[PDB]
């Protein structure tokens, strides 16, 4: 039994994608959108909030059968019970092949007859909180961890019979905090979206794989910035061209499963270049508390990276560097776990003192044998090691997880943000694992 | 599998050197004139080659095991493209050829096939 | 010296030496037979040449 | 480098922390030594590995 909060988050994400794609379609001149703004978090310092709307629809029906929009509106009203400050502009989106397009007739009576619902799930979830019962027995029954058939029947009978009021201003929610427009199904509108995007030069599959997801994410990221005044937009064609440049600049950070398999195939087929070069300097920035089972799998991942990218004695002349995000300690245990596996690394730390010359030394190698002094550099996310990195720049820098890229100079360095969940995903992205 | 490393590379011919006597004697049947070797190129690409000349020499205390091969194509990713313009860099391993690669060479379509041998 | 240097010049052929393995590997897509090269003749002039042979070995 | 082929071994009646301090002090003076300790755990294979030599560059590992 999965938690309903995850399902609500999934529905909110689907609405966010739908609204973002609608804004992209309507982005012609001076849109100034405020896509979404609630992620069910603690701080709401800057509102920048559209709503936590959902887009649900059944297979095919002229009219809604029964209790279709009951759960979304119940969640909307429950959330509105703790909504204040600036106005939050609620709405509701749906598709119907044969129905009116636009605002539906919703003034007062529809919600009163929705509030007359008698579903056990709805009563246990939102009706009880919206309309508290007037009996202590019902209050005790609702708070019980386990509910029996007799208790559920009694609660249903009490709710259906007894007229229970509420303290939330329902008419205020109706006049302003709700819009119900029947839109179009954006699954079939993917072709139209591609056709509208197919107005510049671009390419056939490039729009499908690189341009459309990048536009969707960049537009969706317009409202996540801490500044609330960054949404100023005018002449949407000019900002569309700017996003056209930005998509080629980034070419990453795709959200959905578009063209992408397993858990995250996102990227790849564009990381293969600069991974087919022998003498290249690749630096990895890893946040340990973002990868599942980091402690027991980092050593194996390092071993399998070095047996592919640091095997050749004459062509592989650059040493990989793995700057983790931990304390100065916890490096001794990694060093111990590498020694037991017969892998030679250097940390640059003797105890707690960092040594500039011990971290910038080049490994002496002997070609008649197959000996290199050390095969990797593994240190922490400290200031001295960042100064070392800036002193000897890399050609590619891979950011795994969320790590502050500041204090790192980026003259001729290619930043490649990689979001992953486990080491199988990272292995698959680096062309060292054919399958998942 | 692993056979040797490249000494000299040219658009005409590529020279490879066998590691040891043991390796050559283990797979001397596969190292005949007209058979196939593959030479890596980078970290993911391979250059399929066909052997033309073999010259094994032990004058005094100098063990020499040199093959002469010519490229016929490149195995980029999981696909094969013909051509002779990639030129693997010196000191690059030679890996023999497995059955999967050869089967993928003669794939074509699924209807215009003709099993001849 | 983006690519290399000249080691022998004759009216029929000019021989050019590549500096390092990194330069060759980075720009091997352009160093194929039939491609074009620039050789500096003096401080302002250039000599456009076509690659007709390529030879990579170990000294 | 070509004549002195063996490496001396100094064993002290101290603890690991003093050994780490001495290691710091040796490294500060550009003297390459090996102690056999990674943190607080001794390693047999680290301690008794022969030093590598490159006579052309006049380099000895430790």
């Amino acid at each position: 039994m999965m938690s309903r909060e995850a399902d609500h988050t999934i529905k909110g994400f689907l609405y966010q994608f739908n609204k973002t794609l609608n804004s992209i379609l309507s982005s012609t001149d001076q849109d100034e959108i405020q896509i979404e703004g609630i992620i069910e978090d603690i701080d709401i310092k800057n509102s920048n909030i559209t709503n936590a709307i959902q887009c649900k629809y059944h297979e095919s029906k002229v009219r809604h059968n029964l209790s279709d929009i009951y759960k979304p509106i119940l969640q909307m009203l429950l959330h509105f019970l703790e909504n204040d400050s600036l106005n939050i502009k609620y709405a509701l989106y749906a598709y119907f092949p044969n129905e009116q397009v636009g605002v539906k007739e919703v003034t007062k009576s529809q919600i009163e007859e929705i509030l007359s619902s008698s579903n056990f799930d709805y009563i246990s979830k939102y009706i009880s909180k919206i309309k508290p019962p007037k009996e202590q027995i019902i209050k005790e029954l609702l708070g019980k961890t386990s509910k029996t058939t007799e208790d559920k029947t009694r609660i249903k009978k009490y709710y259906e019979t007894s007229k229970l009021e509420t303290i939330v201003d329902i008419d205020k929610f109706l006049r302003d905090h709700f819009v119900f427009e029947i839109g179009l199904s954006y699954e079939e509108l993917m072709n139209e979206t591609k056709n509208l995007l197919m107005k510049e030069g671009f390419s056939l599959e490039d729009v499908k794989d690189l341009f459309y997801p990048n536009s969707i994410q960049y537009i969706a990221e317009l409202s996540i910035l801490p500044e609330a005044e960054k949404r100023i937009s005018s002449k949407n064609k000019l900002i569309d061209y700017l996003k056209g440049n930005k998509k080629t600049a980034m070419s990453r950070w795709t959200s959905e499963v578009l063209t992408r398999k397993q858990l995250l195939k996102v990227r790849k087929n564009q990381l293969v270049p600069s991974l087919n070069i022998n003498s290249r300097s690749r630096y990895f920035i890893i946040d340990p508390d973002t990868i599942d089972n980091f402690d027991d799998e980092f050593i194996l991942f390092v071993k399998d990276y070095l047996d592919k990218y640091n095997s050749k004695i004459k062509l592989h002349t650059e040493t990989p560097c793995f700057i983790l995000k931990t304390d100065v300690n916890n490096l001794s245990e990694y060093h111990k776990r590498f020694v037991s596996r017969n892998i030679q690394i250097i940390t640059g730390y003797i105890g707690d003192t960092f040594y500039f010359k011990e971290f910038n030394k080049e490994p002496k190698r002997i070609i008649k044998d197959n000996w290199v002094e050390f095969k990797a550099r593994i240190s922490c996310n400290s200031d001295e090691v960042i100064k070392c990195i800036n002193y000897k720049k890399c050609d590619d820098l891979y950011i795994v997880g969320g790590v502050d890229v500041s204090l790192l100079d980026t003259a001729d360095v290619n930043i490649e943000n990689l979001e992953i969940n486990n080491f199988r995903e990272l292995k698959y992205l680096l062309s060292m694992l054919k399958e998942i | 599998m692993k056979i040797g490393s490249v000494i000299e590379s040219s658009p005409h011919s590529i020279l490879v050197k066998i590691d040891t006597l043991k390796i050559f004697e283990k797979a001397k049947s596969a190292l005949q004139i007209g058979k196939y070797l593959k030479i890596q190129e980078g970290n993911h690409n391979f250059v399929l080659c066909v052997i033309q000349n073999i010259k094994i020499s032990t004058d005094k205390d100098e063990d020499i095991f040199i093959l002469t091969v010519q490229p016929v194509g490149i195995f980029k990713g999981e696909e094969f493209f013909q051509g002779n313009s990639m030129l693997p860099s010196p000191t690059e391993p030679v890996f023999l050829v497995e059955d999967d690669i050869l089967n993928k060479i003669f794939s074509n379509e699924k209807t215009k096939i003709f099993h001849l041998g």
